[PDB]
């Protein structure tokens, strides 16, 4: 099929996967797409077990939707998984973490963005005043151009101590 | 362009919780730092609020405070001879915002004479503020404010606990090494009104007369054992006054070093050196202070413990205390804690704190997708 | 893997099970007694769904051994805490943790 052939060789060049792996991803991709619509809906995602009771479910789906159509097609499904490849680069894994706190996808992390994302994960275990304070100090220490917002470079120069490669990798998968 | 509003609504484009003050983003200028009355000393009125708002100084500014205070402490002898009236304070342990209520309870340093027994750092996450404040205070009142050395004013415990991490975080290691060399100039003891020996820890089997304190070379780090160690580490025995042993000293298996001293040990020291009591700190008291057994010769408590850190470690929920002493009357005032801003454990920024949970849960879902 | 030392008695009737929502105040100390974190620092008890992998194995197996209102000492070996990796800035590798916990609430039943 000339149609599917163009999307296949394209993903084989951009993704950190190989041809044989992309066939297995297409298998599970169709295993979730229960209505055969060629994409995955939010109700189709939350239909999985571990995904439903997960505080980062809505964040993961949003990052996968690179265009923002409420659906995850195969090109997006492969793009989101490529960052977690054992053969994947360090910069690729850091960008997925950055997008977790960048809700509006404007390339910067703001005071409100940081507070809202954390409060969702934290809950009531931190007082609202306590989370706002630790967000205030985190930004001012990471900001170096006085914009009051955190760019990707300022985010990397702060999580350098953290080993994200171990956090953001699957290895045995695929 | 994407613009998100969350439901009374709020957007990501502004601070969500507004009632909480934001930190001091800007290091002070030369007009703010230097006093208008004396050009060689910092402005206490500015520093107090600047540190209250979680502000920070230049590296040059912090170093000047530690070196100019260190020159004052070095000139002072090992054994101070302070005079009444005076306010004696216990441990503060990096609790800067309680140090503010301490000075309201004890008195304004311009009108009052102070004696701190050390332990200004560690545990609390505002330790460099207490130091840079009190060191600045020493510059303004070197004849009326006296600071002593606790077991935490060294390289040993600051590296083992939180103070070395704080200096590395809020300033630099150059400040830390400047802070440690400044601590070595702190006097070790004090004789208040020719009646009370004032130390941090307690007595020692090498401490016999006050002349033994005068012979110490205090310009080093506290050793593993000996006089200079036990001065900062010794505790009274648990059953003090009610002891079941005729021993004068016993090994301190609680601290791991130095000794316990007993009632008979304290009384012998007071009787040989014509002293009325021993005023020390070290041990956190749930009531802020503690009176030990009265001497058989004078009826005055042999040892007094004074603790000035309220709600120690934010879990103890204890009281603090200061010793407002005059010869006619001895008044021990107690105060309660004051809210302080929140810090994650070990000064963690938000991302180091949250990424492991993100890296786990995001990974949990990806694995669940690969096994449908 | 985890040992439960009783400080104060509980009611001995209301014990958490897998799926229950517990509310616990705690204070975490290393073997050397130096504290690393405490919910009492934040003046708010810690809540979680016990027995579902949401917290470390020392908690997911020790909280069921408690009763409502009981003060306890959860002493977790590294294999039941954070392991040979530890927490990068807080919990050193191969650390044995001690959580002094107080089961304030199970589900919605207050103590
Ligand atoms: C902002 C989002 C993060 C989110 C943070 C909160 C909800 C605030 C909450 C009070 C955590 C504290 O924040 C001040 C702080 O509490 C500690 O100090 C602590 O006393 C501790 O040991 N606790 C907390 C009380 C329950 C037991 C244990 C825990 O199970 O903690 C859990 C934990 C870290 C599990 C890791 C996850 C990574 C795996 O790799 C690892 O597997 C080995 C196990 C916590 C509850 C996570 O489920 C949820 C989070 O992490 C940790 C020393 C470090 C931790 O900061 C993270
Ligand atoms: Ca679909
Ligand atoms: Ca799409
Ligand atoms: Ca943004
Ligand atoms: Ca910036
Ligand atoms: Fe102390
Ligand atoms: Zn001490």
């Amino acid at each position: 099929g000339a149609a599917e052939s163009s999307m296949f060789n394209s993903l084989e060049k951009n993704s950190n996967f190989s041809g044989p792996e992309l066939m297995r991803l297409k298998k599970r991709f169709m295993k979730l797409d229960k209505d055969g619509s060629g994409s995955i809906d939010k109700d189709e995602f939350l239909q999985i077990p571990q995904i439903a009771n997960n505080p980062l479910a809505h964040r993961m789906i949003a990052i996968f939707d690179e265009d923002g159509s409420g659906t995850v097609d195969f090109q997006e499904f492969v793009g989101g998984l490529s960052a977690f490849s054992s053969k994947g680069g360090r910069d690729e894994k850091l960008r997925f973490a950055f997008k977790v706190y960048d809700m509006d996808r404007d390339g910067y992390i703001s005071n409100g963005e940081l507070y809202l994302v954390l409060k969702q994960m934290v809950g009531n275990n931190l007082k609202d005043q306590q989370l706002q304070q630790i967000v205030d100090k985190t930004i001012m220490e990471a900001d170096k151009d006085g914009d009051g917002k955190l760019s990707f470079e300022e985010f990397t120069q702060m999580v350098a101590s953290t080993d994200i490669v171990k956090q953001m990798t699957l290895e045995d998968l695929f | 362009g994407e613009n998100l509003y969350f439901q009374e609504i709020v957007s990501t484009t502004e601070r969500v919780i507004k009632d909480v003050q934001a930190p001091a983003m800007y290091v002070p200028t030369d007009d703010q730092f230097w006093s208008k009355v004396d050009k060689t000393k910092p402005d206490i009125a500015f520093l107090k609020n600047h540190f209250y708002r979680e502000g920070r100084l230049t590296e040059e500014q912090a170093l000047y405070i530690l070196e100019k205070g260190g020159e004052l402490l070095r000139s002072e002898p090992n054994l101070l001879e302070v005079d009444a009236p005076i306010t004696v304070c216990g441990d503060i342990h990096g609790q800067y915002y309680d140090l503010m209520k301490l000075f309201e309870v004890g008195g304004n340093p311009a009108d009052t004479r102070y004696l701190f027994l050390g332990d200004y750092v560690d545990r609390g996450y505002f330790s460099i503020e207490c130091v840079l404040y009190l060191w600045s205070l020493k510059m303004w009142y070197p004849d009326t404010l006296f600071l002593l050395r606790g077991n935490h004013e060294c390289r040993h415990l600051t590296d083992y606990f939180t103070f070395k991490l704080e200096c590395k975080h809020k300033y630099s290691e150059t400040v830390y090494n400047a802070c440690m060399e400044s601590f070595c100039n702190l006097p070790l003891a004090a004789v208040m009104n020719k009646q009370f020996l004032c130390i941090h820890g307690g007595l020692s089997p090498e401490l016999h007369t006050l002349d033994d304190l005068r012979s110490i070379n205090r310009f080093r780090e506290p050793p593993t054992q000996g006089l200079m160690c036990d001065i900062l580490w010794a505790d009274p025995l648990e059953d003090f006054g009610s002891e079941k042993t005729n021993e004068n000293f016993l090994h301190n298996h609680v601290r791991g070093c130095s000794y316990f001293f007993t009632y008979n040990a304290a009384c012998q020291f007071l009787e040989r050196n014509n002293l009325l009591s021993i005023i020390r700190a070290h041990e956190a008291q749930d009531a802020g202070y503690r009176m030990y057994r009265k001497t058989k010769t004078t009826g005055f408590p042999s040892v007094m413990t004074i603790f000035s850190a309220p709600n120690y470690l934010d879990v103890y929920s204890n009281k603090a205390a200061v010793l407002k002493y005059e010869s006619n009357v001895m008044n021990i005032r107690q105060f309660n804690c004051t809210p302080h801003p929140y810090w994650l454990p070990n000064f963690m920024d938000v991302f180091t704190w949250s990424l492991p949970f993100v890296g786990e849960k995001i990974t949990d879902m990806l694995i669940a997708i690969l096994n449908c | 893997g985890v040992t439960v030392e009783n400080i104060k008695e509980g009611n001995g009737v209301d014990k958490p099970v897998k799926g229950d929502n517990v509310t616990i105040h705690y204070v975490g100390t290393l073997l050397d007694g130096s504290k690393f974190d405490s919910s009492r620092d934040r003046g708010t008890p810690f809540v979680c769904r016990i027995g579902q992998g949401q917290v470390i194995r020392g908690w997911d197996e020790g909280v069921p051994q408690l009763s409502l209102g009981e003060k306890a000492n959860l002493i977790c070996t590294p294999d039941y805490a954070y392991g040979a990796r530890g927490f990068p800035p807080v919990i050193p590798p191969n650390s044995t943790l001690k959580f002094e916990v107080e089961l304030l609430k199970v589900n919605s039943k207050r103590a």
